[PDB]
C-alpha cells in the first residue's frame, strides 16, 4: 500500500485532480486540463500518449481497494479526446471493470442504477459513434453478467435497432445477442424476433444480388443457432424459401442454403420424418455429379449435421443404394 | 393454448427483480390481473402480485386505480388453506393504507370469517398479520364491532398474549383489545367479567417497551363512558331490532320450507344447517341480551381506579415513548374526572403557599413529576396539560377574586366552599403507598396556540406506518451494497487496522519517552471531564457549566461546543461512548441522575438528543456528592450505575428495565467501578473509605457479595483515586490511593500481588504503564519500575489516555489550557 | 450487534410528518385519492339496430364495380333470394353476437324502417328506459351518404324514394345516454354535426333561455358516446375480398376478423388451408376458457385493456373502461378498430379523441404471435 | 420518413447522413439538415442518442440554422412541438 497508493494516486493527477477515496467524504470532473497541464512541466498539444499510458494499467494491475468508482470519471472521459484509440481503450477499460461481479449482481439502489447508467452509456456510445471499428468490438465484449440489466424493454427497442448497421459483423453479433436474451425476458424479445424473421424470410427470395442473399443466408445460420426458442414451428416456411436454392447462380450461394438446410435440421432434430423423404434426393443431386468443382465442404457437412440428428441412419442405404456409389469415388 | 400467460409472468418477475429502481408503473400489471380468474397459476400470480405489493405505497396505489380490490374480495369465498397466508399478507398490506375506504366491504357476506377462522380454527407472523387485519376492520367502525367481538376470539387473545414468541402480534393482539374498547359498556362489562383486564395488567410488565405503551393505550379506552346511559339504549335498540329482523327471516325460512315437497339431497339439504344457523345467531343475541341488563356502572369505574394505581409505577420507565403515553393519558384523567382536579388544586397548592391523602393526589404529583421529564417534548406536552388546569383556576366563575388573593402569595366561607365539591362526585360514584417520594429542587412556576383538553394519541399511525416498510426484503443500509453498506465496511476496515497497528505498537511505550508535547487547546474553562474517542480522532471535553465541547486534535480545531441542558447547580459527572465500532453516541451522566443520549456530536446544526431518563432517582444533593458513577459493558448492554444510593443498580438496553440491585454493604461513597468488557459477570468497584470489592451478577442480590479487602495495612479509610482492570494484556487489577500507594491485586486471592509508590492514578488499556498525578508526571511500569517523569507547564486536574493509541491528556486544576503528550521512539 | 439504534429510538413515537409526506423526494409517496369507483353505474339495458340495407339496389351517388363487398354479418345476400335475408338474418346475426359483450341486455331491431316507424322505435325505449344508456347502431349502404346539414336517410312503406330525417330531430326522439355506432361512408360529418347541435341545445338553453321541450335533462346530453367509420369525406372500400361493414365487425366480433384479417395480411400464403376468403374454423366458445377459442378471447381482453391503460391519461382511463361492461367492451374493440382500419385508407373516429399511439404501439405482435400459435395448431389438427 | 417509421434504419441513414455534412457543398447541407430533422420528428424523444455527434458535426463545418436550434434546445428541456 506504500507503493500502490502512490501509483493510484498519480494515475488519479494524471486524469482528474484529486485523490482516490472510496467513501469518508467528491468532485466532478471539469478541471482535468486544468490539473494536468501544469504536470509536465513541473518535470521538464497532442497528450494521447499519457492518457493512452495511464489507461494501459487500469486493465492491467489489479488493485484491492474499491475499484467501481472511477468508471464515473473514465465514462465521462470517453470523448475528452478524438481518437480510434482512446475512446475505444476507455470503452474497453470501463467494460473490463465490471467482469463477473463487483457491482453487477448485487440488488439494491445506489448498487443497480450506477450499473444500469454505466450500461446505457456504453450502450449510447456503441451505437452512435460514427468511426465503424469502436462497435465491432464493444458490443462484442458485453459478457453475460449485463443481461438482467439490457433485456428490459427500454435497452432493448434501442438494442435492436442493431441488427439493420453497416458492418455485417455488427449484424453477426448483435443477432446472437439477441438470441441470447431469448430466454432472459421472452415476451419482449419473441414476438420481435418473429417480425425480423419474417421480415428476413421475405427479403431472402424477393431480393435479386448474391452478396443480399449471401448475408440474409447467413444472418439466418446465426440466428437458427443462437436461439432455439423461435425454431422449431417456423420450420416449413423457412425450408420452402432455403430448399429450392440450389441454382448455378454462384457456388457461395448454394453452400450457404446447405448450411441453412444443415444447421435447421441439427436445431429442430426427430421431427424430420415427414421431410426426409424428399429431403435426401434433393441434397444428394447436389452432392454427386457437380457441374463444377465447387466447395463440397458445406454439401458434406450439410448431411453430417442432418443424417445424425434426423437418427434414419441404418435405412438410407437400403431405401438410396447409390450412396456407397457416390461415396467409393468422392475420395 | 399459448404461453402467453407465463412469458408475461415472467417478465413481471424480472421487473420486479431487477427494475424497481424506477418507480413508474410496471406496465405488465394489467396480466398479472387478467391472469388472477383461473385455477392454473392463481397461486404464482398471487405471490408475485404481493411480492409487489411489499415495494410501497406507490405499489397499492397502483394496484387500487386499476381495480384489484373486487378480485381479492373474490378469492375470500374460495376455501383453501394455501391461499390463506398469501390472502392474510395481501390483505394486511392493503388495509394499512386506506382503511377507511376499506371496512365496509368485509361484512357484506361474511369476509370477516377469513381472518376470524386463520386466528381461531400458520405461523406467528400470520397471525399477525391476521389481526392487524381485524384491529383495522374495527378502528372507528361500531357496526363491526359488533361483528368482530366473540368470546372465543377474546379468549384465543389472551391465549396468545400470554405466550407468543414474536412481539409484533404481542403488540396487536393488544391494540385490538384496545379498540375493542371503545366505546362499548357492554364489551367492557364482556371483558371485564372474562379477566382481559387482569391479562392487560400483567402485560404491563414486559421486555419489550412498545408492548407497554400498548397496554398503556388500551387502559387508555377503558374508560368507563361519560354517554353511558344513553349508549346503553343506543345499543339495546338494534339489539331488539335484529332479534326481530333474524326472528321474521326464521319463520319466513320456515314457512318456504312448509312447501308441501321433501326434496331430498337438495335445497332443504342445504337449508337445514342455515336453520340451526340462524337458530346460533338468535341465541348469540340473546345471551348478548342477557348481559346487558346487568352493567353496574359503578364496578366498572371501580375497575378503572383499580387499574390507575398500577398504571402508576411506570413514571420510572425506560423510554420517553411511555412516557409521552403516560401524559397523555393522565391528561384524558383530567379530562374526565375534571371537578377532583379542580378541588384538590386549591388544596394542594395553598399548602405550598403555607382533603389530600387519596390515590389520586399520587397522579396529581406524578403529573408534576412528569412535569419535568429530561426529554424535550415532554417538557411542553405537560406543561401544555397544566396549563388547562391554570386557565380554569384562573377564573372558576366566582373563584377568580380568592384564586388572585392567594397568588400574590406565590412571590412570598371559602373552606366550606372548596369542601362542597367534593361530595358532589363522591356520590356520583355510587396497598395504597402513595409514598409521595420525589427530589423537590425544583419548582413548577406558574407550539398550538389553543388547548383540546383531551390529547391526541398518534400511536396508533406509528404503529399501522410499519406495514409500509418492506418485510419479505431486507430494507436499506442492510443490503448487500449500498451506500450506508460500503460506509460500514470503510469503518469496518479502520477498525481493524488501528486494532493491528496498536498490537504493533505496543511493546514502544516500555522504552520510549514521554516528555515530548503534541499540542495544547484552550476550553475556556476548567475541565474534569476528559475522554478521547476510542477509535476515531475526537476528544469530548466536558466541566463545571455543563458545557460540553468537542475537539479535533489532528487538525487542532474545535468542532462543536453546546451545553447539557442541565439545571444550574448540578454538574456532569461522566462522559461515555456508545455504539463506538460504528458510530458513536455521547453519553452525559449528571450528578442529578439525569442520563441522557446525544446523536452527531460533532456537528452543531445537526445533534440531536436520542433518549433521556433516570437511572437514578434515590440520590440526595449533599455537598461531598460524588454524584452518578456509570460505567457500560457492551457485550452485555448493561449500564452499572450507583453514586448517593447505597445500592448500584444494573440498567439493561434491549428491555430498558432494571434487571437487579445490588446494595453495597457500607455506608461509604462509590469513587470508581469496573468491569470485565468480554466476560460479563465480574465487576470490582473501589469505595472512598478504603475497600476494595468484588461482587458477582450469577446468584441472589443478598449474597453476590464474593470478597472484600481494604487498601493498605492501614486502619484508617483512605481515598481511593481509581480502580481500573484493563482490557488487553494480561488484565492486571490497578488500584489506587490518594496517600501515592498503587498496588495490583488478584480476584481470586486475598493478599495483593505488587506495590509501589497524589490526584489520579491512570492505566493504559494495553500499555503496561501507570500514571501517576502529582505536581511532576510520573509514568511507571506495571511491574513497578519508573518509565519516565517530566511536568505539564499547582496540581492536576484529571488523565486519560486514548485508548490505543500513545495519546495522554493533562490539564492543570485552575488552568483553562488543555495539553496533549505523544509516546514516541 | 449495537444497541441504542432501533426505530424507536430514531423516530420518539411520531409519525411521518404531513408536511415532508406531499414532498416526495425518493418518489416514495405518489397517492391517487380517488382510487374508488363511487358506485354509480349507468347500466345499457335496450339497443336500436338500424339496419338500411334494401339488398339489390345501391344509392346514386357512388359508383360501384362489377363485383363488390356485399356480404354482411357473415351471411350472403346472393344464397337468400330478395327479403329473407334483407332483415330477418342479418339482424339475428348481428343480435345473436351482440349478445356476447352482454347478455343481460334485450334486444329489438328495424326492418328498413320509416319515418312513422322511428317514431316508436326510438320513444318507446325512451320512455322504458329512463336514465340508463340506450345503444344506437346505425348501418347504410343503400342510403346517400350523409350530408353537412346533418341528416341520414330512410325508406317510405313502397321503399321508393329516400326521405331524410335529422339528427337535431334524432336527438330530440331519443335522450341523453348514447352510444352511437356509424357505419355510413363518411360518419365524421354526422359527428360534428351532433356535435354542434349539442352546443346550439346549450346556447339555447342557457343563454336564449327558450328551452325546447326535450325528454332529457339539457347537460346531460354530453355523455352521448360517438363512435365513426370515416374521419373525413373519404369513401369505404368496394373490395370484394373483406366485408362491407368492416368497422360494425370490429366492435361486434373482434376475434373472428383479426383472426381473417391475419390470415389476410400474412406474408407467407403458401402451406396455409386456402376472391378467396380463407375457411377458418376455431372450435369453442368465446364464454370458455379452457377451450382454445375462449383463451384466445382471454389473452384478447388482456392486451387490449394492456395498450388502453398504458397509452391513456388516467382520468379518461378510468371514464372509458372501468364505469360499465358494455361501454367497455365497445372501446376494448375500437382500439382494435384504430388498428386494423387505418390498413385500408379509412381512419376511425371517436367522440372522445384517443392518441394516435394506438395503432403503432410495440405490443400487438404479442397478439399476432398468439394468433400464429393457435392457427398452427387448427393446421396441424 | 413522414409516412411510414424508421426507428429501425436510423444508425444507417444518420451515419450515411455524417458523410455527407462533413464535407461543405453549401446547397446540400440545407437539404440533408431538413431531413434528418424530418426524421428526429417522427423518432421523437429517443433522438438524444444521436445528439451528439451530429452537434459535433456541426459544429466541425459552422452550419446553423433556426428551425433545428430551437427544436433541438426545446428537445433537451421537454417541450416537443410538430
Amino acid at each position: 500500500s506504500t507503493v500502490n497508493s502512490r501509483i493510484l494516486n498519480l494515475l488519479s493527477i494524471s486524469l482528474s485532480g484529486e485523490k482516490f477515496i472510496q467513501s469518508n467524504q467528491q468532485f466532478s470532473i471539469e478541471k482535468a486540463r486544468k490539473s494536468r497541464n501544469q504536470s509536465f512541466m513541473k518535470k521538464t498539444i497532442t497528450d494521447a500518449q499519457i492518457l493512452i499510458q495511464c489507461f494501459k494499467m487500469l486493465q492491467l494491475i489489479h488493485h484491492q481497494y474499491s475499484l467501481t468508482e472511477f468508471v464515473r470519471l473514465i465514462t465521462i472521459s470517453y470523448i475528452e479526446h478524438e481518437d480510434s484509440s482512446v475512446r475505444k481503450l476507455a470503452a474497453l477499460t470501463s467494460c473490463d471493470l465490471f467482469i463477473k461481479d463487483d457491482i453487477c449482481k448485487q440488488t439494491s439502489v445506489h448498487a443497480l442504477h450506477s450499473v444500469s447508467e454505466v450500461l446505457s452509456k456504453l450502450l449510447m456510445i456503441a451505437i452512435t459513434d460514427p468511426v465503424a471499428e469502436i462497435r465491432l468490438e464493444i458490443l462484442q465484449h458485453l459478457g453475460s453478467n449485463f443481461d438482467p440489466q439490457l433485456a428490459q424493454p427500454d435497452n432493448l427497442r434501442l438494442l435492436f435497432m442493431a441488427l439493420n448497421d453497416e458492418i455485417f459483423g455488427i449484424q453477426l453479433e448483435a443477432i446472437k445477442i439477441i438470441g441470447r436474451l431469448s430466454s432472459v425476458n421472452p415476451a419482449y424479445v419473441v414476438p420481435s424476433l418473429r417480425k425480423t424473421l419474417l421480415e428476413l424470410l421475405t427479403q431472402l427470395k424477393f431480393s435479386n444480388m448474391p452478396k443480399k442473399k449471401e448475408e440474409s443466408a447467413t444472418l439466418l445460420c446465426t440466428l437458427i443457432n443462437s436461439s432455439d426458442e423461435v425454431a422449431k414451428p417456423y420450420i416449413d416456411p423457412i425450408l420452402d424459401v432455403i430448399l429450392p436454392k440450389c441454382q448455378d447462380a454462384s457456388s457461395a450461394v448454394a453452400s450457404t442454403a446447405l448450411k441453412v438446410l444443415g444447421e435447421l435440421s441439427v436445431v429442430g432434430g426427430k421431427e424430420m420424418t415427414r421431410y426426409l423423404k424428399e429431403l435426401m434426393p434433393l441434397i444428394i443431386n447436389t452432392f454427386q455429379d457437380q457441374s463444377n468443382s465447387f466447395k463440397r465442404d458445406a454439401a458434406l457437412t450439410t448431411l453430417g449435421q442432418l443424417a445424425a440428428s434426423s437418427g434414419y441412419v441404418v435405412g438410407p442405404l437400403l431405401d438410396y443404394p447409390e450412396l456407397l456409389g457416390i461415396l467409393i469415388n468422392i475420395l | 393454448f399459448t404461453g402467453f400467460f407465463e412469458q408475461n409472468l415472467t417478465a413481471f418477475e424480472l421487473w420486479l427483480k431487477y427494475a424497481s429502481n424506477v418507480r413508474h408503473p410496471p406496465e405488465q400489471l394489467p396480466i398479472v390481473l387478467q391472469v388472477l380468474l383461473s385455477q392454473v397459476h392463481r397461486i404464482r400470480a398471487l405471490v408475485l402480485l404481493s411480492r409487489f405489493l411489499d415495494l410501497g405505497p406507490w405499489a397499492v396505489y397502483l394496484s387500487l386505480s386499476i381495480g384489484i380490490f373486487p378480485y381479492v374480495l373474490k378469492l375470500l369465498q374460495s376455501p383453501a388453506p394455501e391461499l390463506k397466508p398469501i390472502l392474510v399478507f395481501i390483505w394486511a398490506r392493503i388495509m394499512s393504507i386506506d382503511y377507511k375506504n376499506t371496512q365496509s366491504e368485509l361484512i357484506k357476506e361474511k369476509g370477516y370469517m377469513y381472518f376470524v377462522t386463520v386466528l381461531v380454527p400458520t405461523t406467528d407472523e400470520q397471525k399477525a398479520m391476521a389481526v392487524f387485519v381485524l384491529a383495522s376492520f374495527v378502528r372507528n367502525f361500531p357496526l363491526g364491532q359488533k361483528n368482530c367481538f366473540s368470546l372465543e376470539l377474546v379468549n384465543k387473545l389472551c391465549f396468545y398474549i400470554d405466550n407468543s414468541e414474536i412481539p409484533l402480534l404481542r403488540q396487536w393482539c393488544v391494540i385490538l383489545l384496545g379498540l375493542l374498547f371503545a366505546d362499548n359498556p357492554l364489551n367492557r362489562f364482556v371483558c371485564m367479567n372474562t379477566g382481559a383486564v387482569e391479562i392487560l395488567l400483567k402485560s404491563l410488565k414486559d421486555p419489550v417497551p412498545e408492548v407497554r405503551t400498548a397496554s398503556i393505550f388500551a387502559l387508555k379506552h377503558f374508560i368507563s363512558g361519560f354517554q353511558d346511559a344513553e349508549v346503553i339504549l343506543r345499543l339495546q335498540q338494534e339489539f331488539e331490532e335484529q332479534y326481530q329482523q333474524l326472528h321474521s327471516q326464521l319463520q319466513h325460512l320456515q314457512n318456504q320450507s312448509h312447501l308441501q315437497q321433501q326434496q331430498s339431497q337438495q335445497q332443504q339439504q342445504h337449508l337445514e344447517q342455515q336453520q340451526m344457523k340462524i337458530e346460533k345467531q338468535i341465541r348469540h343475541c340473546q345471551v348478548m341480551q342477557n348481559q346487558l341488563e346487568v352493567i353496574d356502572l359503578r364496578k366498572l369505574k371501580r375497575q378503572e381506579i383499580g387499574n390507575l394505581i398500577s398504571i402508576l409505577p411506570l413514571i420510572n420507565d425506560g423510554s420517553s415513548l411511555v412516557r409521552k403515553e403516560l401524559v397523555v393519558y393522565f391528561s384524558h384523567i383530567v379530562s374526565r374526572y375534571s371537578n377532583f382536579f379542580i378541588v384538590v388544586v386549591f388544596n394542594d397548592l395553598l399548602e405550598e403557599i403555607k382533603s389530600q391523602g387519596s390515590i389520586f393526589y399520587t397522579v396529581w404529583k406524578s403529573l408534576l413529576i412528569l412535569a419535568e421529564d429530561p426529554f424535550l417534548e415532554n417538557k411542553e406536552l405537560s406543561k401544555q396539560v397544566i396549563d388547562y388546569i391554570l386557565l380554569e383556576l384562573s377564573a372558576h366563575k366566582e373563584l377568580g377574586g380568592p384564586f388572585a388573593v392567594m397568588e400574590k402569595f406565590l412571590l412570598k366561607p371559602m373552606r366550606t366552599s372548596l369542601a362542597k365539591l367534593f361530595q358532589s362526585l363522591g356520590f356520583s360514584e355510587s396497598s395504597n403507598t402513595s409514598m409521595k417520594s420525589h427530589t423537590s429542587k425544583k419548582g413548577p412556576s406558574g407550539h398550538t396556540e389553543p388547548l383540546q383538553l383531551p390529547l391526541n394519541s398518534s400511536f396508533l399511525d406509528y404503529s399501522r406506518e410499519y406495514f409500509q416498510e418492506p418485510q419479505m426484503k431486507k430494507q436499506e443500509a442492510d443490503e448487500p451494497g449500498s451506500v450506508e453498506y460500503n460506509a460500514r465496511l470503510w469503518r469496518r476496515n479502520r477498525n481493524e487496522t488501528i486494532i493491528q497497528e496498536t498490537q504493533g505498537e505496543k511493546k514502544l511505550s516500555i522504552y520510549g519517552n514521554w516528555s515530548k508535547k503534541l499540542i495544547s487547546l484552550n476550553n475556556k474553562s476548567q475541565p474534569k471531564l476528559m475522554k478521547f474517542a476510542q477509535f476515531e480522532d475526537q476528544l469530548i471535553t466536558a466541566d463545571d457549566r455543563s458545557t460540553i465541547t468537542v475537539f479535533d486534535w489532528e487538525k487542532g480545531k474545535t468542532l462543536s461546543k453546546f451545553s447539557n441542558g442541565t439545571p444550574f447547580g448540578t454538574k456532569v459527572t461522566d462522559l461515555k461512548l456508545i455504539n463506538e465500532d460504528d458510530s458513536a453516541l455521547l453519553l452525559t451522566g449528571s450528578s442529578d441522575g439525569v442520563i441522557k443520549i446525544y446523536r452527531d456530536y460533532q456537528d452543531v446544526d445537526t445533534f440531536k438528543i436520542v433518549s433521556a431518563w433516570r437511572g437514578l432517582t434515590d440520590m440526595l444533593l449533599t455537598p461531598r456528592s460524588t454524584g452518578l458513577l456509570t460505567e457500560w459493558l457492551q457485550i452485555r448492554g448493561s449500564l452499572l450505575t450507583t453514586g448517593d444510593v447505597k445500592v448500584i443498580r444494573v440498567w439493561d438496553a434491549h428491555t430498558e428495565t432494571v434487571e437487579v440491585d445490588i446494595p453495597a454493604k457500607t455506608s461509604s461513597l462509590i469513587t470508581s467501578l469496573t468491569a470485565d468488557q468480554l466476560a460479563g459477570n465480574i465487576f470490582v468497584a473501589g469505595f472512598a473509605d478504603g475497600s476494595l470489592r468484588v461482587y458477582d451478577r450469577r446468584l441472589d442480590p443478598r449474597d453476590s457479595m464474593i470478597r472484600r479487602w481494604r487498601a493498605g495495612n492501614d486502619k484508617q479509610g483512605v481515598w481511593i483515586n481509581n480502580v481500573h482492570l484493563q482490557r488487553g494484556g494480561y488484565r492486571e487489577l490497578v488500584s489506587g490511593a490518594t496517600n501515592g500507594v498503587v498496588e495490583l491485586w488478584d480476584i481470586r486471592s486475598e493478599d495483593p500481588v505488587e506495590s509501589f509508590v497524589m490526584t489520579c492514578m491512570q492505566v493504559h488499556e494495553h500499555a503496561p504503564i501507570i500514571a501517576t498525578g502529582t505536581k511532576q508526571i510520573k509514568i511507571w511500569t506495571t511491574s513497578g519500575d519508573l518509565l519516565n517523569s517530566f511536568k505539564n507547564s499547582a496540581f492536576l486536574s484529571s488523565m486519560a489516555f486514548h485508548p490505543h493509541r500513545m495519546m495522554i491528556a493533562a490539564t492543570n486544576s485552575h488552568d483553562s489550557i488543555v495539553n496533549i503528550y505523544k509516546c514516541e521512539d | 450487534i449495537f444497541y441504542f439504534d432501533d426505530k424507536r429510538h430514531k423516530t420518539n413515537g411520531n409519525p411521518i410528518p404531513e408536511e415532508d409526506k406531499q414532498r416526495d423526494v425518493n418518489r416514495y409517496y405518489q397517492p391517487i385519492t380517488d382510487w374508488k369507483i363511487m358506485k354509480d353505474r349507468q347500466k345499457t339495458v335496450s339497443a336500436a339496430l338500424l339496419l338500411c340495407l334494401n339488398l339489390g339496389v345501391d344509392p346514386p351517388d357512388v359508383m360501384k364495380t362489377h363485383p363488390c363487398a356485399r356480404v354482411e354479418a357473415w351471411v350472403d345476400p346472393l344464397n337468400f333470394q330478395d327479403s329473407k335475408k334483407a332483415i330477418e338474418q342479418i339482424g339475428k346475426n348481428l343480435q345473436a353476437q351482440y349478445e356476447t359483450l352482454s347478455l343481460r341486455t334485450r334486444y329489438k331491431q328495424s326492418l328498413d324502417p320509416c319515418v312513422e316507424d322511428v317514431k316508436r322505435f326510438c320513444n318507446s325505449l325512451r320512455r322504458t328506459s329512463k336514465e340508463d344508456r340506450i345503444l344506437f347502431h346505425y348501418n347504410g349502404h343503400g342510403v346517400p351518404k350523409p350530408t353537412k346539414s346533418g341528416e341520414i336517410w330512410v325508406f317510405n312503406r313502397g321503399y321508393t324514394q329516400y326521405i331524410p330525417v335529422s339528427l337535431y330531430d334524432l336527438q330530440t326522439w331519443l335522450g341523453a345516454p348514447c352510444i352511437f355506432v356509424y357505419d355510413c361512408n363518411s360518419a365524421e360529418n354526422i359527428l360534428i354535426n351532433f356535435q354542434k347541435f349539442v352546443q346550439k341545445r346549450i346556447k339555447d338553453d342557457e343563454e336564449g333561455n327558450h328551452d325546447v321541450a326535450a325528454p332529457s335533462p339539457t347537460s346531460a346530453y354530453q355523455d352521448c358516446f360517438q363512435l365513426a367509420s370515416c374521419t373525413s369525406d373519404e369513401l369505404l372500400l368496394m373490395s370484394p375480398e373483406l366485408p362491407a361493414d368492416l368497422f360494425s365487425c370490429c366492435l361486434t366480433c373482434p376475434i373472428e376478423i383479426s383472426i381473417r384479417i391475419f390470415l389476410m395480411q400474412s406474408p407467407l400464403k403458401d402451406s396455409k388451408y386456402k376472391s378467396k376468403i380463407p375457411n377458418v374454423n376455431i372450435p369453442g366458445m368465446l364464454s370458455d376458457r379452457r377451450t382454445p377459442l375462449g383463451e384466445l378471447n382471454w389473452i384478447f381482453t388482456a392486451i387490449t385493456d394492456t395498450i388502453a391503460w398504458t397509452s391513456l391519461p388516467r382520468p379518461l382511463f378510468k371514464k372509458l373502461f372501468r364505469h360499465d361492461l358494455m361501454i367497455a367492451a365497445l372501446f376494448r374493440n375500437f382500439l382494435l378498430a384504430k388498428r386494423i382500419m387505418p390498413w385500408y385508407n379509412c381512419h376511425p373516429v371517436s367522440d372522445p379523441e384517443l392518441p394516435d399511439s394506438i395503432t403503432t404501439h410495440p405490443m400487438w405482435k404479442s397478439w399476432d404471435l398468439a394468433m400464429d400459435e393457435v392457427l398452427t395448431k387448427i393446421v396441424i389438427d | 420518413a413522414k409516412n411510414i417509421n424508421l426507428s429501425e434504419m436510423s444508425s444507417r441513414i444518420v451515419q450515411a447522413l455524417v458523410r455527407i455534412l462533413n464535407n461543405g457543398d453549401r446547397e446540400l447541407t440545407k437539404a440533408t439538415m431538413n431531413t434528418l430533422s424530418l426524421l428526429l420528428l417522427q423518432l421523437g424523444t429517443d433522438f438524444v442518442v444521436f445528439v451528439p455527434v451530429i452537434n459535433k458535426a456541426l459544429l466541425r463545418n459552422r452550419i446553423q440554422h433556426s428551425v433545428y436550434d430551437q427544436l433541438v434546445n426545446k428537445l433537451l428541456n421537454n417541450e416537443c412541438l410538430p
